[PDB]
């Protein structure tokens, strides 16, 4: 069945399971032509396949040349992210294979299902829970490897960085999921959050500040007034 | 022309013989049908006047023997049976077509209507979906459940239609998965039509064949099968020309036929909106198109 706010403890148990956000797979910018018509130029995209339990992040880095001489790309974008996820899917061992892959958007169930017909034992899932997964490329670090990729190429990441030495995933997917909502809705302001006091860095080997516990709680309270801002000042409230 | 006799009437039973209707009254004297055209399959079914739950027949053919109908008051229906003494069989008929207790099949000569609705239905083929050898005739009703439904639960009381599926890996070759799924000409032409029905016209006789089972009995899965064989060939990109042409004159016969008060139950919304709308054969079924356009356009 779909995924929501009543089984949300599921995510977080031991049975392996991934979602799957494909908003990002397909990225365009739209512009005027020399003779006044519209077309469009294709970035590079990525697959964003996410452990919530772990935080093991599979980036698949989608390269414009995947588009090269291809119709209806927005359509093609949903089959590439299914063939991707079932070739990740069959490159892991069999113990670490997930047990239910959870799609964000509900268009990729059939694209998914199709390319798993193999293993008929892996449900495939919706969920109506709105996750900010597409804020993801508002993380310098994977925005960068993304955009910087001349081949399509995988890198693998920890999006809680050490967190789970400290925090429950639980709290560390509350704390991944607050940040992304943030990232989302005021893209600068939130960033601001993260960098202003410059004495807090990123490890090289990580993707946010080296917050203490006490830090964290400042923080996450900080993202949160920065989303009810926004919400004041997008309804006026 | 045949005829199948009946033994009498002992329960008060709407009786119908292919797309016709009529009432026998509790112990009326009716000693059965006559003058029934050679050369078609035909289906005689039943619907009790004190308990309509349970439709049921029997598609048969008066070339490949003799039958009758008789009440059995234990299992409590009517029910066909073979007579194999031709002698004893002429006797019966022309002693009961001289008593006048049979009723005229109403065959208007204008009409091709059921020659229409089963061009394609051979009685040979009805008895590998019905499985039941030791008869010439086969025993359909409401209830009766497809291989297909069992799957998802008595296997000798089963339709044994052909499984269609879209999502499975007979439908989808490894590595044409987004083409195939979106395209089903290779499910259509290369696995059903020449690997399991061989030619259209076997594919037909199955689509004619559930359809009638879905309108004379209610039946859920035929209906499901009826479906899903007009939505895989009008999701197929290539199809033969002949058979575009062929499915619309089938179809729309179907959609004259059905009754009106039915159509509720027997259309799937979704299924004709696609597939006149939407699909790749949007534009090749103008004659059926139109007749749902002008009979049943709260559907679409
Ligand atoms: O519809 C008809 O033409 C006749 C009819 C149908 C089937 C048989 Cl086998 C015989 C006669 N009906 C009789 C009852 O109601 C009037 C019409």
């Amino acid at each position: 069945g779909a995924m929501n706010s009543s089984n949300y403890a599921e995510l977080f148990n031991n049975d392996i399971k991934l979602f799957v956000d494909d908003t990002n797979v397909y990225r365009v910018t739209v512009h005027k032509t020399f003779e006044g018509n519209v077309a469009t130029k294709a970035i590079n995209g990525c697959i964003f396949t996410l452990n919530p339990k772990t935080g093991h992040l599979f980036l698949k880095i989608i390269h414009t040349s995947v588009w090269a001489g291809q119709k209806r790309l927005s359509q093609l974008a949903k089959w590439k992210t299914a063939e991707e996820v079932s070739a990740l899917v069959r490159s892991l061992p069999k113990e670490e294979q997930p047990k239910q892959i959870i799609v964000t958007r509900k268009a990729m169930l059939d694209p998914l299902e199709v390319h798993m017909l193999d293993f008929p034992n892996i449900a495939i899932r919706p969920t109506e829970l709105r996750l900010p997964f597409s804020a993801a490329m508002s993380i310098d670090k994977l925005s960068d490897v993304v955009m910087k990729a001349t081949e399509p190429q995988m890198v693998l990441f920890n999006i809680y960085d050490d967190w789970l030495d400290r925090i429950s995933s639980y709290t560390a997917f509350s704390r991944l999921t607050l940040l992304l909502r943030a990232l989302k809705t005021n893209e600068e302001s939130a960033k601001m959050i993260l960098l202003s006091d410059p004495t807090i860095t990123i490890k090289s080997y990580h993707l946010w500040p080296s917050f203490t516990d006490e830090q964290w709680i400042t923080i996450e309270s900080q993202m949160r007034d920065l989303i009810l801002t926004e919400y004041g000042r997008k309804y006026n409230v | 022309m045949n005829t199948v006799p009946f033994t009498s009437a002992p329960i008060e039973v709407t009786i119908g013989i292919d797309q016709y209707s009529f009432n026998v009254k509790e112990n009326q004297p009716f000693h059965g049908i006559k003058d029934i055209p050679i050369g078609h399959v035909h289906v005689i079914h039943f619907q009790h006047a004190d308990n309509s739950s349970m439709r049921y027949g029997y598609w048969f053919d008066c070339r490949m023997g003799n039958f009758y109908i008789q009440y059995d008051p234990k299992d409590g229906l009517y029910k066909m049976m073979e007579e194999r003494d031709g002698a004893k069989f002429e006797n019966i008929v022309h002693n009961f077509k001289e008593r006048q207790m049979m009723v005229s099949y109403p065959k208007i000569d204008e009409d091709d209507t059921w020659y229409n609705l089963t061009e394609f239905v051979q009685m040979d083929k009805i008895r590998k979906i019905v499985r039941k050898d030791e008869n010439q005739f086969s025993y359909v009703d409401s209830s009766m459940t497809t291989v297909q439904e069992n799957e998802l639960s008595d296997p000798a009381h089963s339709l044994n239609y052909t499984v269609i599926n879209f999502k499975s890996r007979e439908a989808i070759r490894p590595g044409h998965e987004m083409e195939d799924f979106l395209d089903k000409s290779y499910y259509l032409n290369t696995v059903m039509l020449q690997g399991i029905f061989k030619n259209s016209s076997n594919y037909f006789g199955e689509l004619q064949f559930a359809f009638l089972n879905a309108m004379f009995f209610g039946n859920y899965g035929s209906s499901l099968q009826w479906h899903a064989m007009i939505e895989l060939i009008c999701s197929s990109a290539t199809v033969p020309k002949h058979m575009l042409d062929k499915l619309d004159e089938i179809l729309y016969y179907q959609i004259k036929t059905l009754p009106e008060q039915y159509s509720d139950i027997l259309l799937n919304e979704r299924v004709w909106n696609i597939c006149l709308y939407s699909s790749f054969q949007k534009n090749s079924l103008h004659n059926t198109e139109k007749i749902m356009e002008n009979k049943y356009p709260e559907l679409l």
